[PDB]
DNA sequence: GGGACAAAGGGCTTTCAGAGGAAACCCATCCG
DNA sequence: TTAAATAGGGAAGATAAGCAAAGGGTTGACGAAAGCCCTTTGTCCC
RNA sequence: UUAAAGAGUCAACCCUUUGCUUAUCUUCCCUAUUUAAAU
């Protein structure tokens, strides 16, 4: 909790959607965090925690059945059929705009940090989108826990998710509760053996399903503690929050 | 009249629903994308090209030029490592197409 | 200033392959537009590229399958290609069915 | 590295439970597509087609203060 | 060619359609001055014509 | 020249199976 | 180019009658996993 | 970092008819006074 930078409004286009089976729409926090251990290993400079908001976002379509978007005739097993309409295999794409804050443990100047991070959001993506604009970083410090406050709302405006927990399931718990279902790790199931098609031949491979939690969204101005907001890897292949279940 | 891009949805209380982002009429990143790369005029035939793609098909037209004629994608990529090079044509062919992204397998 | 979509309903024929026993009917339908305000002439479209290079980099495998192609590769001209991009976006190809019913087309880049 | 795959439980368990709870905030998607036979057992004989959730956000209304 | 609003239709199957002078003038025998004409006519107006 | 295997490609294809169903949500502050 | 000082109490707000009928709501394209046959290439045997 | 990849396109007559309408009390009451040389 002592040097934070900000990057809003930050514009989108052709995010995937599909995060799972079962959720359309915005990505997990798994994927603010990936991107997030991306630009650490890529730039050399450790990053504690992301943060992010939707300031806007939109699935491509209409209110239901959302789309279907055309493929391409790509693979070497045809040539002769190959010239109508090959299959669907749908992926859903939508279009939205965030701001992000990530904590940074960096003391060395004031200003390089903003470079560096400028030189990789140029060429980064964000769920396989590609982004359009952005406003140009500018980094906060924060000493003690009242000031946390002000780098909090540094981010307005913005809406930022918040972890609540399950209490049995995602699918009773949406209809009672009224909050949507998040993924917050991966469960391992069993080893992969043939080593072969895999993109690396060093790191273990393992078959995972999700693994969902409950959240909600709350406006930056009405959170209580800022540290429910910043998420981070845990143990068990999760990603947890710092400030655990927000309550009021 | 102008022409936004249209969108493929399921039916629903219209028949032809327009792009648009936030009540403004915009259109596709793939659309806008399609035309830059309008350039394969390194066939046989057919001026007026079309764009750079394996097997280089139109399926709005019906036809697929660059069929099984011995100049595919695939047949050019495997000529080229196994020894013989290939005429000034077919590696300008090969290089945009592998600017072009995607996956190739079977 | 920013152009709406809007929505209208058409009324019309049914004029189908196959069925002429049933082209004495209506056919309602409704349909969505998008059109030039009447104080308005000319239509401004926006947008940006981004053209990045490292090829030659397989995101999946490869590990003497893309060197062999990359050495058999490299010795073509890149000119024509980087010509050939930019003029489809110069000359006005990027744009589609809008460009026809226009007596002047302008380009900045 | 992990290899992410879907749960078969969970997608009829989901859509048998929020069908008769009216629950209009959920998508509709359909697999298989003109011959949904030669996917699962589960499309073949579902084929109205599984649910999924609408995660959109709420969004910051312009013009005004928020 | 029909209207709607008296309720009937003219040219209907009575071997004067769009679609079968269309077909038949490809297939060997050509068109008279006012088919042809009715068929540029109704190309250029807009359609669908295909099943 | 004949037999076997694999791969690639096309075509003769063609085998396989099958009618549910109902409706617009979340949410009010920094800064010049 | 002025100092202060106040600005009403009471009553009360209508009822009845009725809101039309008829006609229509489109088509075309978006399959995997095999069986058989033929051809070509390559390896091995006779 | 559910990473890598992908053209939705084309076409349309909403037409026709019409009586809103009858009645009515806003009444009473009242202290605006007190000065100073033209800059």
């Amino acid at each position: 909790m002592r040097k934070f930078i900000i990057v809003k409004n930050v514009k989108v286009d052709g995010i995937n959607a599909k995060s799972s089976d079962i959720t359309v729409g915005m990505p997990p926090a798994t994927t603010f965090c990936g991107l997030g251990e991306t630009m650490s290993i890529k730039t050399g400079i450790v990053v504690k925690a992301v943060s992010y908001g939707s300031v806007k976002f939109e699935v491509r379509g209409s209110r239901f059945n959302t789309s279907v978007t055309k493929f391409a005739w790509q693979d070497r097993g045809n040539g002769g059929k190959a010239n109508n309409n090959s299959p669907i295999q749908p992926k859903p794409l939508a279009d939205g705009v965030f701001t992000l804050c990530f904590e940074v443990e960096w003391e060395d100047c004031a200003e390089v940090l903003v470079d560096k991070v400028t030189n990789f959001i140029n060429t980064a993506r964000i769920a396989g989108g590609t982004i359009a604009s952005f406003n140009k970083p500018f980094v906060k410090v924060a000493k003690d826990a009242e000031e946390l406050a002000s780098v909090k709302n540094a981010m307005m405006p913005c809406y930022v998710v918040v972890d609540c927990g399950v209490e049995v399931n995602i699918f009773e718990d949406a209809v009672n509760r009224k909050l949507q279902p998040m993924v917050n790790g991966y469960k391992k199931l069993e080893k992969i053996v043939d080593n072969k098609h895999m993109r690396d031949k060093f790191t273990p491979a393992y078959l995972a399903t999700p693994t969902y939690t409950m959240i909600g969204y709350k406006m930056v101005s009405n959170v209580d503690n800022f540290d429910q907001a910043l998420w981070q890897y845990g143990e068990n292949t999760k990603v947890k929050t710092i400030g655990g279940i927000y309550n009021d | 009249e102008v022409f936004p891009s249209q969108e493929f949805v399921e039916n629903s209380k219209l028949s032809k629903q327009l792009f648009d982002l936030n009540g403004q009429a915009a259109m596709h990143d793939q659309k806008i994308g399609n035309a830059i790369r309008t350039i394969d005029t390194w066939y046989e035939d057919a001026t007026t090209p079309i764009a750079v793609e394996p097997y280089g098909s139109v399926v709005r037209n019906g036809v697929a030029y660059r069929a099984g004629n011995k100049t595919d994608l695939f047949t050019l990529m495997d000529g080229a490592v196994n020894g013989k090079s290939l005429t000034e044509e077919d590696q300008m062919f090969v290089t945009a197409n592998l600017i072009r992204g995607g996956v190739f397998g079977g | 200033t920013a152009v709406m979509v809007g929505t209208k309903t058409v009324a019309g024929t049914q004029s189908v392959r196959g069925n002429p026993n049933d082209a004495d009917k209506g056919n309602i339908q409704t349909v969505n537009f998008a059109n030039l305000p009447h104080n308005k002439n000319t239509l401004l479209v926006k947008y940006n590229v981004k053209f990045v290079g490292d090829v030659f980099k397989a995101e999946l495998g490869g590990g003497e399958y893309s060197n062999t192609l990359q050495t058999a590769l490299e010795n073509t001209d890149f000119g024509t290609l980087a010509y050939r991009y930019v003029y489809n976006i110069a000359a006005g190809r990027t744009l589609w069915r809008n460009r026809v019913g226009a007596e002047s087309i302008e380009t900045v880049i | 590295i992990l290899v992410p795959i879907g749960n078969a439980h969970n997608l009829i368990s989901g859509t048998e439970y929020l069908w008769e709870h009216k629950y209009y905030n959920t998508f509709t998607q359909k697999l298989g597509g003109s011959n949904p036979q030669n996917c699962t057992h589960a499309c073949n004989k579902m084929r109205g087609g599984f649910k999924q959730f609408n995660c959109t956000p709420p969004q910051v209304e312009d013009n005004y203060n928020a």
